[PDB]
């Protein structure tokens, strides 16, 4: 009648109280899990290939005296990585926080991307140049 | 529509609160060094405020305000009260002051008008030509155009002086706020040390003016007081309005005292306490007069005869003056703040005696208006 | 006091009703007497023969990294590391 | 920024004096409080005693020190164990949340006139641990910091040098000669 | 949407409400020796009080498991007071009062910033 | 090839980067905003292929200086000199309440074009608190043809537009219309023999396109199918007509569109709406999912006591047009013109710094995200109104983002479908601005803001006196 003390319990259990973030944290900020974007000017592609969780920006102004960018808000840094969206769900459930998901992309459609079209008798495709 | 004074985003308000977040606030903060000063400047460095703190003292007297700012925050400008060009320069880029100058007794450089009313006007007409938005004063709470003492001759000098303080800032500056005191109890405070210190109690007897049966106080704490200060100097639609600041519940001063004694645990067998009248015994005033004649720095205690008349002295209010509700403060009351405030010098475990199972110290109880007419009859 | 009057060759001077001035009410605000865009200003632009021209700045390895600049063009040409000049003419 | 003065300079001066007040003074008493400040410095300068703080990392400069290469009490100074009876405190190495109230505790338990020196970057401002979510960023937040030290850790020189300027400071500390203006 | 999966101490919320129970004994019991052993401002009627609400701090908390490591951080801080590990600091943390109430109504917000 | 204005001031590894999307074009490309200690260096293309296509035009690219200049850092109020001296919010917003209070209820809110939808709605919301109902945008539209959601959009599904095969350009210049929107074509130009005809005047497209006029008389008998291109265009399986959204507020144009509409029946191929809009500003559609009226003569013949600009910086309304005790409040961010003749100026955080949603084009709704701190006493458009209800004493009931957005998902469901596209199926002399570069790159207020946008109107106009003089 046991199997080490096993028990049934929901699967989902909310765990805000033990973790330790105050309530203010988790009562005025969200999470914006997406993938993280590709940098416009590269070409090699396997730092997107990662689901990415972070906390929207509170705030920055300069510091008086020296005219840094001081930050009282702790969770800006804050930047953790999944292998997929539903994982991260899951994860930012049990850690109670208000989350919303960003749709990464359809998977690309095959282009043809042929080598002889840039040589063609009639098409438009004809390149002006090599 | 209140107008703005700057408008350069560096000096303009910014951040979340705290220790960084500047609020558009630049004080100098005179006579920082004091048993209020301190509470006051914690109160802005809170805020995250930018303060100049002028000193006469040697800076090590000041280097522990240092702890209330972060970087930059506090700036030490060494003056003198009788320097009017140190004092132009240190407020020359202010936009607050706050005047926290003035003694309990009189010195040997300063009488109590060329430090409290002299000194004052000076600041504020170097103040205004400054232009500097916001000046904030002190005045005893029980302050009278025509102060009469009432047990010693010489003794209302201080009272006078506050006076003549109060109407010439006033003159020299249009709307200034002058909030007003009386008794601010607190840690290294005038009230509490006095009652406790040693040469302030006769062999085992304090003596009290009647006993202390014909007076009603009614002290305020210190940080309330400050904070006051603070959310008075943030709002400028404050300016030109008194403020008697008083705490919650009036008291009697035998109240006061035989519960001090009882937080003090000065009162189970031995150490036996008694209530005097101050007028039946003529050695309290001697000790005064010698121990003000002999003592170079402050004297003992604070046993010159001005603390003596002081505590005669009732806490007369009036209405239609503001108040601190007016300022939005909650006030601590003696029994949350007084026993912790006290604990420090309880004393008196005989062995000869029972400890311990004392009961906690039963409060004191107010005085109401009509109870008051009993009084005063 | 001229300390805090000085314009810093990067271009600044607090503005005459700016609090931040108050913190050299007591200390001295420093700015460097050599501007560099002066000095380099000064320094004559070296000319050569060759189309390519080399420079280290320095020497050795003591100076930038070696660095090829044309000179074909009519104009001056500044070295990006260490801002000499040079003139084929 | 100012610099020293060139040789023929230096011979048209004086010279320098010795209490850093001067001898200007106009009456008696001006030049009576003058000379018993500079005994009262002259004492508080000669003789100073560190409390031996020395938490981590830096407290092993703050022993070579006392070791006999830069000798220490060679200057009059002397590390006595009991707070009660030291005078100064060198706070070296990092100042942790759990040492935040013991740092405190011990600084004011000692009896003034105390001047501290944060030696070391990690006491200065945090060091090195400066975004730690354990160290008090700085010292500067718990205690007033009279002498700074910078170095990782500073070398003996550095850190005795900076003793001989708490020395200057002990030295030019005006309490009775300002006194009587107050 | 149930997992049968391991224990940590309690076996049913009743249980739960046992031990959780048991440790607000010995924190009501404990507070009058706190009260004397840190000399702090705070009274029995206060620290009473605060540990009222510092239970109704988490009220809705639904899993036995959860709750029985809420119980276990409770029995690791009274032993932390119960003997004097602690220091006047620590204790008093659980008021927060260097820090006004921030304001809260939109204008206040809005008038004093993000 | 680097940028000159983004040159040597930051380092990839130090910077920092935010999801974003332009604002400045109704194409809504994203962006990749790289900011590092709250500023904004620069901006790059995020891949959103749908859409975006990873290009991205010059203006979204360049003027992000603009955000640096002409700002607003403090609320105004005009004295009796008239100065606009500067003032704080508690009074500011006090004066605003007082004077909506006592102006008899005769209000008008105009919504600029980089006004984000929720300042929109929060403007609705409690000007229907006060009353008034006359709620315009500056770029009017067709009279009582606002209601079918594909009226006023780019139903050709702007990946779809690549795809495309007859494509009939009715004086609408894509090439500085919606640059993104012209390479589209041109690809199809390049790999699907794409039929470009154009009724309006002249323009060059960067490649061949067929001009069969400019009198708006043609698009009749286009409509009709009486001429050659209208054969080709019958003949194609994807055929396209464009309309660009000035031409349908130029005047008599809600005739134009209805033929259009007309024509577009026998077009339809299955799957495929062939009516197109290349709506212009980038709040437009918001306000039609909202439900705004168009044209701000139309706010101004309501004759309003006092009126709100959320940062409608458009010259198309004049205080000497308005009404001359009309009270004006302005709640915009650039201190442009429009914002210079108002007697209230509430500054207000610019598009990188708010949160907000936008509509495209083509009509996802798309959501802003703030990466840099606003500057001096800025606020975000939605807390300026929500301050301002409750000093008046009209509470709305939104006290959050989220509250909002739930607002929002009331009005209009779809439009909160962040990211998707709901579809709308059916649908219902010429003379066009921006024809030439001079024309583009001046354009709105942070167009003229930016430096660097002026430095590219000069350099042009020099190259074309060398054209003139080095001759
Ligand atoms: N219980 C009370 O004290 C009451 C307070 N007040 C008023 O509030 C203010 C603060 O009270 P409190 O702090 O207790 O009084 P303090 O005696 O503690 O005065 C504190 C500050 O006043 C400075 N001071 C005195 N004389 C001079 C002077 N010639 N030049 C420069 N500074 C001088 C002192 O400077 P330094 O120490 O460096 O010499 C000190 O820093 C006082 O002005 C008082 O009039 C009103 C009602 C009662
Ligand atoms: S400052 Fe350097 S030497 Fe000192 S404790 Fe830190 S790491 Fe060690
Ligand atoms: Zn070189």
């Amino acid at each position: 009648n046991k199997l080490s003390g096993k028990i049934t319990v929901p699967t989902a259990v909310n765990l805000s109280p033990i973790s330790g973030v105050p309530e203010e944290h988790i009562r005025e900020r969200r999470v914006r899990i997406h993938i993280p974007p590709k940098n416009a000017m590269q070409s090699g592609t396997d730092n997107v290939n990662t689901w990415q969780i972070e906390f929207d920006n509170r705030e920055r102004w300069e510091n008086p005296l020296m005219g840094w960018a001081s930050s009282g808000d702790p969770l800006s840094n804050m930047n953790v990585q999944f292998g997929s969206p539903e994982e991260a769900i899951t994860f930012c459930e049990r850690n109670g926080w208000r989350w919303y998901v960003d749709g990464a992309a359809k998977p690309k459609k095959e282009r043809v991307k042929n080598y002889g079209i840039n040589f063609a008798w009639n098409k438009r495709t004809r390149v002006s140049t090599k | 529509p209140r107008p703005l004074k700057t408008t350069n985003p560096a000096a303009m308000k910014r951040g979340t609160g705290g220790r960084s977040s500047f609020n558009g606030i630049v004080a100098t903060v005179f006579g920082a060094t004091g048993f209020v000063g301190r509470y006051v400047c914690n109160k802005l460095g809170k805020s995250g405020t930018q303060m100049i703190l002028p000193y006469r003292g040697d800076d090590s007297d000041v280097i522990r305000l240092k702890v209330t700012g972060d970087l930059g925050q506090v700036l030490f400008h060494f003056y003198n009260l009788e320097d009017p060009a140190s004092i132009r320069d240190a407020v020359k880029h202010s936009n607050v002051v706050i005047n926290l100058v003035g003694r309990d007794f009189e010195t040997k450089n300063f009488k109590f008008k060329d430090v409290h009313v002299n000194g004052a006007e000076r600041i504020a007409r170097i103040a205004r030509e400054a232009g500097v938005e916001r000046f904030i004063h002190l005045s005893s709470l029980n302050v009278e155009a025509n102060p009469k003492d009432l047990y010693v001759k010489g003794g209302s000098e201080w009272l006078k002086s506050k006076y003549e303080g109060e109407l010439r800032v006033r003159d020299a500056f249009p709307n200034a706020t002058i909030i007003r005191p009386a008794d601010i109890y607190g840690s290294e405070d005038r009230f509490l040390r006095y009652y406790a210190h040693i040469w302030r109690r006769q062999f085992r007897s304090m003596p009290l003016w009647h006993k202390g049966e014909k007076t009603v106080k009614q002290p305020v704490y210190v940080s309330d007081v400050a904070q006051a200060i603070i959310n008075a100097a943030k709002d400028p639609d404050s300016a030109g309005r008194i403020y008697q600041a008083v705490g919650p519940k009036r008291y009697q001063l035998s109240e006061l005292v035989d519960w001090f004694h009882r937080l003090m645990r000065k009162d189970q067998k031995r150490w036996g306490y008694m209530r005097y009248d101050m007028r039946w015994d003529p050695t309290f005033l001697l000790k005064a007069k010698l121990n003000s004649f002999i003592c170079p720095g402050t004297p003992i205690g604070g046993l010159h005869p001005a603390r003596i008349e002081r505590e005669a002295v009732t806490d007369k209010v009036l209405t239609g003056v503001p108040t601190l509700e007016d300022l939005g403060v909650t006030l601590t009351t003696m029994e949350q703040q007084v026993p912790w405030e006290l604990r420090p010098y309880r004393a008196a475990l005989y062995y000869d005696a029972e400890l311990g199972e004392f009961e906690t110290p039963s409060p004191p109880k107010c005085i109401e208006a009509r109870d008051e007419l009993r009084l005063f009859a | 006091r001229g300390d805090i009057e000085k314009v810093t060759h990067t271009g600044q001077v607090f503005d005459k009703e700016d609090y931040r001035n108050a913190r050299f009410v007591n200390a001295k605000r420093y700015v460097n007497e050599n501007w560099g865009i002066k000095l380099i200003e000064e320094v004559p632009p070296k000319e050569c023969t060759e189309r390519v021209v080399f420079c280290d700045g320095g020497d050795g390895p003591l100076g930038h990294p070696k660095v090829y600049i044309n000179l074909d063009k009519p104009g001056n040409h500044i070295c990006g590391y260490c801002g000499l000049r040079f003139v084929k003419k | 920024q100012q610099t020293l003065p060139v040789a023929e300079v230096a011979q048209n001066l004086p010279k320098k004096g010795y209490s850093p007040f001067g001898t200007k003074q106009s009456s008696v008493a001006e030049w009576s409080l003058a000379r018993l400040d500079d005994l009262l410095n002259w004492g508080r300068k000669g003789s100073i005693w560190p409390l031996t703080f020395g938490l981590a990392c830096c407290a092993v400069e703050m022993m070579h020190i006392a070791a006999p290469r830069y000798d220490m009490d060679r200057y009059g100074v002397v590390f006595r164990a009991s707070p009660r009876q030291a005078d100064v405190i060198i706070v070296a190495g990092t100042l942790t949340n759990k040492m935040a109230p013991a740092l405190r505790k011990v600084y004011d338990q000692m009896p003034e006139p105390r001047w501290v020196i944060s030696m070391g970057s990690c006491a200065n401002g945090g060091g090195y641990y400066h975004y730690s979510y354990s160290v008090v960023r700085g010292c500067d937040r718990i205690i007033p910091v009279d002498i700074y030290v910078p170095g990782c850790p500073p070398t003996a020189e550095a850190l005795m040098y900076g003793v001989l300027q708490l020395q200057k400071k002990v030295k030019r500390m005006k309490t009775l000669q300002m006194w009587y203006r107050k | 949407a149930v997992q049968q999966v391991r224990p940590i101490l309690s076996v049913d919320r009743e249980e739960a409400r046992k031990r959780a129970l048991n440790l607000y004994k010995a924190w009501y019991r404990q507070i009058p020796y706190i009260v004397m052993d840190y000399d702090i401002p705070m009274t029995v009627e206060q620290c009473r009080d605060k540990l009222r609400e510092e239970f109704v701090k988490h009220r809705n908390v639904t899993d036995i498991r959860v709750i029985d490591m809420l119980v276990i951080k409770g029995q690791m801080e009274l032993k932390e007071s119960v003997e004097i590990w602690k220091q006047k600091g620590h204790i008093m943390r659980y008021w927060k009062e260097s820090q006004d109430p921030k304001p809260t109504d939109f204008l206040s917000k809005f008038i004093q910033g993000v | 090839l680097t940028n000159k204005p983004y040159s040597f001031v930051a380092r990839p590894w130090e910077i920092r980067k935010v999801s974003s999307i332009d604002v400045l074009d109704a194409v809504g490309s994203n962006i990749v905003v790289s900011t590092r200690t709250n500023e904004v260096l620069r901006i790059l293309p995020r891949e959103n292929e749908d859409v975006n296509e990873e290009w991205l035009a010059d203006k979204s690219r360049f003027a992000c200086d603009g955000l640096k200049r002409q700002r607003l850092v403090a609320p105004m109020v005009r004295m009796p000199n008239g100065e606009l001296q500067a003032v704080e919010w508690e009074g500011a917003l006090i004066a605003v309440a007082k004077a909506i209070k006592a102006a008899g209820g005769q209000i008008a809110g105009i919504s600029g074009q980089l006004a984000d939808l929720e300042a929109q709605v929060a403007l609705k919301d409690l000007l229907n608190r006060l009353g008034s109902e006359v709620v315009a945008t500056e770029q009017g539209f067709i009279a009582g043809g606002t209601d079918n959601r594909a009226n006023y959009l780019l139903n050709s599904t702007i990946a779809g537009l690549e795809e495309a095969d007859a494509v009939l350009l009715v004086g609408t210049n894509p090439r500085y219309e919606a640059p993104l929107v012209n390479t589209r074509l041109r690809k199809a130009y390049v790999h699907n023999e794409l039929q470009i005809a154009s009724i309006g005047p002249k323009i060059d497209l960067s490649y061949d396109h067929e001009n069969l006029g400019a009198d708006a008389a043609l698009v009749k008998d286009v409509c009709s199918g009486a001429h050659a291109f209208s054969k080709v265009l019958e003949g194609a399986k994807k055929p396209a007509i464009i309309i660009g959204a000035d031409l349908l507020e130029r005047a008599d144009g809600a005739a134009i569109h209805a033929t259009v509409a007309e024509y577009c029946k026998k077009l339809k191929k299955p799957n495929w709406n062939p009516f197109n809009v290349l709506q212009t500003n980038a709040a437009q559609v918001g306000a039609l999912d909202v439900g705004y009226k168009a044209g701000a003569q139309t706010a101004v013949k309501a004759q309003p006591k006092v009126l709100f600009l959320l940062n409608a910086d458009a010259g198309k309304v004049t205080r000497e047009q308005l009404p001359k005790d009309c009270f004006v409040v302005y709640i915009g961010s650039h201190g442009d013109n429009g914002a210079s003749i108002a007697d209230a100026v509430l500054p207000g955080a610019a598009y990188t710094e708010k949160q907000g949603i936008y509509v495209n084009t083509e009509g996802r709704p798309q959501q802003t995200l703030p990466g840099v701190s606003p500057p001096g006493m800025a606020r975000e458009d939605w807390k300026i109104l929500r301050a301002l209800s409750e000093v008046v004493g009209k509470p709305l009931p939104y006290d959050n983002l989220d509250e909002l957005r739930n607002r929002l998902e009331d009005v209009a469901p779809h439009l909160t479908r962040l990211g998707q596209l709901e579809p709308a199926g059916d649908a219902g002399a010429i003379d066009i601005k921006l024809k030439e570069l001079r024309d583009y790159f001046m354009t709105d207020a942070i167009s003229r803001a930016s430096p660097t946008m002026a430095k590219c109107i000069s350099a042009v106009n020099k190259q074309q006196r060398e054209n003139e003089a080095k001759q």
